[PDB]
């Protein structure tokens, strides 16, 4: 009885690989982004880079090279899979859309071999005659490049050398020649070998080898006009090649170990080198020409360009341009200047892209009181340390809320011909009209002379020659607002009502049923001009000039009323040019035409809350896009409104919704509102760049939040979180963090920069006196956070030496009070295990932060957690309970123990918990009879856990070291007594991400079961929820059918991927199904969409659905 | 030491 479901609620966020070159074209500039199992493919142009395509893969990317082939027009694409999947990939953009296709691919694991450490490492020769693999340690797998091989079958050559630290092809080299840094007893050593790919030997290298710093980790290949290679190392860099030597060891080097590299000029005259600390270096060779004997190398130079931020990544661009791809912290776009400006820095930031980093620990908290789900997390690790408040949907603040039923339609007014402020707005209702004047902040309803009020309104604007429009049902009136009448009046020929509005500013259309009449606001008068008779009843219609006419629209929008069918019209005459019959009898509610980017949009939304979109010259009318995106259940109604740069677009509706632009899409996110059934733009005298809102009985006007359909706040730390909890009845969070500080002259601490623990608005150190019994050390805080500003009230700061490991908020025993418990460490480096550290009680109540109680503890407090009035901890291998007497004071007893090392840990309500001991999940009862925890069951079969919940009381969910997840469950059949000992993986499933945290909680409320969000190390945040038999199995099939269907990019199969994968084992996936591929249904082309369906029921339709009620899961 | 063994853990490495 298991069934789990798993999506992707945040994409990866984190750059593990970035690499520059020419794929897209041969005469472009590409960025090429690796992110887990996302390539993102970028051009570099004039104000940044301009995205184009971001795949997916079934596979972590662990090695992303470009490389021509010879006679080759473009650069092809290496890539390679952590489960060894190979392929080599080519852009094709041969239509007006683009593919990745794959011109060969094979999977390279080698049955023999334990993988390296430092990793797989990849690598291109220069002739591009071959690709090198070193995967497992004593191999070296050569793949020969010829026009042939398009499963890229290899061969293994044994190296000799145990330990490889990094390797490059060597430049200019009549034969393939490898260079490598290698570890044996005697220090590290450097060596060459030439490839013979004839014979598939080594032979000799082309220079002997030699010794190289204890910490040399870094090789470079320098190209042809130099040659050699660079090996970074800690303290020293040198240049090596034949018996030319060059050596530096310029101190500023010494501190922060050199992470990555970049070459920025082709001559290799020029590289970046990057920080831990992330300082951005430029490395510099000084060539000597001789006359006539070309160039040498006369020394190396190294100068501090700056700071970035913690680079993975560093590729040089154009023009003094660099991406600095960032894992624990944000990635940015980097200025390189010649002159150092103030500061003294020669790097200035130009753009910062938002990384959600490793996500440490997190929590979900409804924050603004509302019935949400905001997730809050620790983000980042050292200066790039941070929170995160990660929202869903678009919000609107409220300023005004004037309540008044039954409002049937809202337009915007200005009484002045100057400006561009308005000061009146417009409340059409069922059977009147009544209009309003603006103080300021204030609403009175008087009316303007030469408006009706007897009427209802179906147009309010404003026109031309200081001139204001109402097209009431009645007859289209015209006002003057400087001479203050109507100015002119015109009616149907038969005292007919007009049926449908449409009104630019210079242009009127309404409709009497099928019948249309085109008009003219030219000055002063109505002027008619124009009647056709629709071959149906008109349901909706849109007229707004789109670029190369400015009031005067050229074209118009059409719904009819029995075929279902939308239009286009050329005004001047009306003749018929595309129409567009849709299904169902379902009327149009809305159309709409309007600009965007490259592309000139015509929507229309139908009345059961459907929608259809499409693309559309303003030249002709042909048909683009068109997938029946459903939003709400009430008929939609569009609009237009002013925002940032580009302008956009406002579905009403009982789902709110917003439409924006992708990388040239549109964005589909929710409004975090009720219901909307009209919304207007504004400017108001005292509600500018405004919108106004009107339900069954309210008006409402404000401000529009982002963009995004997840907003994310960002709250820097400039030092490392590890844990934060929420405390309601304080409004506010604790987050442990810990800044490091260096051996002073002094001997002490000093300070490398100012952060949360040191900028707080104030303070208090450990007094505690428990204990009496050129270098870095860390230094541990209690942060107090403000649940509104995030503004970091209180910093407590812990004993020398004390390291916080766990942190809780909750009541204890008896006492009424709030105490947010943390548990320590002392921690001292010449100590594998820690014998000492505490549990202490503080308390923040009033306005500030008061320590209650100090319990020593005899070692390291790794987990904590409220049990059932007690406090439950974690130290050191023992679990122990925890009484909080009356007189404030916390006391166990001491026979009372446990033998668990509880790294992780979790309670049900009841006497229950799910631990971590010697690599397995473990649960366990309270049974006071002995006062103490029984061990109900196991997991055997062993797992590095890194994290663990409760999913329900019988199924328990875990993560693992090898990017796994399982659901462990309590067998439920005889022998109850060894057999029930065991618990067992009903479910399986490779996720491809590290989890450090599990919580409880969803983003989504104001149909299937559960919710329990995830954070990542990429920095991804997942969702998992239960099933039920029929879905599961519904869905599984699902998974299948799809997979024969979609194409997927180097011919790796979804199933070999998701199966369960670790160093002892393969199984495939179970009780698991990623929303991941079944949310790719809905972007699929009806007709494959009719494949996957062949054979309850079974519809394109019927099931288009039922996948889009699992949208609505995050 | 274990402890900031598991501290970088969660980094990764780092």
């Amino acid at each position: 009885m298991s069934y789990n479901y798993v999506v992707t609620a945040q994409k990866p966020t984190a750059v593990n690989g970035c690499v520059t070159g020419h794929f897209t074209s041969a005469e472009d500039l590409n960025l090429l982004i690796a992110k887990n199992t996302r390539l993102e493919i970028y051009v570099v142009t004039a104000e940044g880079l301009r995205p184009v395509k971001e795949v997916g893969m079934y596979g972590k990317i662990a090695v992303m090279e470009l490389f021509r082939p010879k006679g080759e027009s473009k650069d092809l694409l290496f890539i390679l899979t952590a489960k060894y999947n190979a392929c080599i990939l080519e852009y094709k953009q041969s239509g007006e859309s683009i593919d990745i296709i794959t011109r060969a691919h094979g999977n390279v694991q080698d049955r023999i071999g334990r993988p390296s450490e430092t990793g797989i490492i990849g690598i291109i020769d220069p002739e591009c005659r071959m690709i090198g693999l070193r995967l497992y340690d004593g191999l070296f797998k050569v793949i020969p490049l010829d026009r042939d091989n398009k499963e890229l079958k290899a061969f293994n050559i044994r190296l000799e050398e145990l330990h490889v630290i990094d390797v490059k092809f060597l430049y200019g080299c009549q034969a393939p020649t490898i260079c490598f840094v290698y570890q044996d007893p005697q220090g590290r050593h450097v060596k060459t070998y030439e490839v013979s790919l004839r014979e598939k030997e080594f032979n000799k290298g082309p220079w002997k080898q030699e010794n190289v710093e204890a910490e040399a980790s870094m090789v470079i290949a320098v190209p042809e006009p130099f040659g050699g290679a660079i090996i970074i190392g800690q303290e020293s860099i040198t240049y090596h090649n034949g018996d030319k030597y060059l050596a530096i060891a310029p101190p500023i080097i010494k501190q922060s170990t050199i992470v990555c590299h970049n070459r920025v000029d082709p001559n290799g005259s020029r590289y970046l080198l990057g920080d831990m600390e992330g300082r951005l270096f430029m490395l510099l060779l000084e060539k000597e020409e001789q006359m006539d004997g070309t160039v040498t190398l006369k020394d190396l130079r190294v100068e501090l360009l700056g700071e970035t931020s913690i680079a993975e990544c560093l590729t040089y661009l154009d023009n003094g341009v660099v991406f600095v791809g960032s894992r624990l912290g944000d990635s940015q776009l980097v200025k390189l200047n010649v002159d150092s400006n103030e500061q003294g820095s020669y790097v200035v930031a130009m753009e910062t892209f938002t990384n959600l980093g490793p996500i440490v620990d997190m929590c979900v908290v409804d924050l603004e009181r509302q019935g949400q789900g905001q997730l809050v997390t620790c983000s980042g690790a050292f200066k790039e340390g941070s929170l995160r408040i990660i929202r869903n949907g678009i919000g609107i603040h409220e300023h005004a809320s004037i309540d008044l039923p039954g409002i049937k339609g809202l337009w915007p007014l200005r009484s002045d011909p100057n400006r561009e402020t308005y000061d009146t707005l417009v409340l059409s209702f069922v059977g009147q009209t009544r209009v309003l004047m603006l103080n300021g902040e204030e609403v009175e309803e008087t009316e303007l002379m030469g408006f009706v009020d007897d009427q209802q309104t179906f147009f309010c604007g404003n026109v031309a020659h200081q001139q204001l429009i109402q097209i009431t049902s009645a007859s289209v009136r015209l006002v003057s607002q400087e001479p203050k009448a109507l100015v002119s009046e015109w009616k149907e020929p038969q005292a007919k009502n007009i049926s449908v509005a449409s009104c630019n500013s210079s242009q009127v259309v309404v409709a009497v049923g099928r019948a249309l009449y085109y008009l003219q606001i030219h000055p002063q008068e109505l002027r008619q001009i124009s009647h056709t008779e629709m071959e149906h009843e008109v349901a909706c219609l849109d007229i707004t000039p789109l670029g190369d006419s400015n009031g005067l629209s050229p074209l118009c929008a059409i719904g009819l009323w029995t075929d279902i069918s939308a239009r286009i019209l050329k005004l001047p005459s009306f003749e018929l040019l595309h129409k567009e019959m849709l299904g169902g009898e379902i009327i149009p509610r809305s159309i709409l035409m309007t600009t965007f980017e490259s592309s000139h949009y015509l929507l229309c939304a139908l009345g059961d809350g459907a929608l259809f979109y499409f693309g559309l010259n303003i030249e002709t009318g042909l048909l683009s896009d068109r997938k029946k995106v459903t939003l709400g259940t009430q008929p939609t109604v569009l609009r237009t409104f002013r925002s940032l740069s580009t302008t956009n677009v406002f579905a009403c509706s009982d789902r709110p919704t917003v439409i924006y632009s992708s990388n040239h899409k549109l964005v589909f996110s929710n409004v975090n509102l009720k219901e909307v059934n009209y919304m207007c733009p504004l400017n108001s005298d005292g509600y500018p760049d405004s919108l106004a809102l009107a339900n069954n009985s309210t008006l409402t006007i404000g401000t529009i939040d982002e963009i995004q359909k997840l907003h994310i706040r960002t709250v820097p730390l400039y030092e490392s979180p590890r844990k934060i909890c929420y405390q309601e009845v304080s409004q506010c969070f604790g987050v442990l963090s810990s800044r490091i500080e260096v051996q002073d002259t002094s001997g002490g601490t000093t300070a490398l920069r100012p952060s949360a623990s040191t900028q707080a608005l104030s303070s208090s150190v450990s007094s505690s006196k428990l204990f009496s019994s050129g270098e870095e050390v860390e230094v541990h805080n209690l942060l107090i956070i403000d649940q509104h500003t995030f503004e970091v009230l209180h910093a407590h700061q812990f004993l020398q030496n004390e390291y916080a490991l766990s942190l809780v908020s909750c009541k204890l025993g008896k006492d009424p009070n709030t105490y947010f418990i943390v548990g320590t460490a002392m921690v001292y480096p010449e100590e594998a295990e820690p014998k000492q550290g505490r549990i202490v009680v503080f308390q923040y109540s009033d306005g500030k932060l008061q320590t209650v109680a100090e319990k020593e503890v005899k070692g390291a407090v790794y987990s904590m957690v409220e049990f059932n009035g007690k406090l439950l901890a974690s130290i050191n291998s023992t679990v122990r309970l925890y009484e909080w007497t009356t007189e404030k004071d916390v006391r166990t007893e001491c026979n009372h123990y446990n033998n668990i090392m509880a790294l992780y840990l979790k309670t049900k309500g009841d006497f229950i918990l799910v631990g971590d001991l010697m690599r397995s999940v473990l649960l366990l009862a309270y049974k006071p009879m002995e006062g103490n925890f029984e061990e109900i069951a196991r997991d055997f079969n062993p797992n590095w856990m890194s994290a663990v919940e409760i999913l329900d009381d019988d199924n328990f969910l875990g993560a693992e070291n090898a990017f796994n997840l399982f659901v462990c469950q309590k067998d439920s059949a005889a022998t109850t007594d060894e057999e029930r000992q065991h618990l067992q993986e009903v479910g399986l499933f490779h996720l491809g991400e590290f989890v450090n945290v599990f919580c409880h909680g969803s983003l989504v409320m104001q149909p299937t079961q559960g919710s329990v969000l995830f954070g990542t190390v990429n920095g991804m945040i997942g969702l998992v929820t239960s099933l039920s038999e029929s879905w599961y199995n519904l869905l599984l099939d699902m998974q299948n059918r799809l997979n024969k269907v979609i194409k997927s990019v180097g011919k790796i199969e979804h199933s070999f991927w998701r199966s369960f994968h670790t160093e002892r084992k393969t199984e495939p996936a179970t009780g698991f199904i990623d929303g991941d591929l079944i949310e790719s249904f809905l972007d699929i082309s009806r007709p494959k969409m009719q494949e996957v369906v062949a054979n309850r029921e079974a519809t394109a339709d019927d099931l288009i659905k039922v996948v889009e009620e699992l949208t609505r899961i995050h | 030491n274990f402890v900031s063994w598991h501290a970088n853990r969660q980094l990764g490495m780092p």
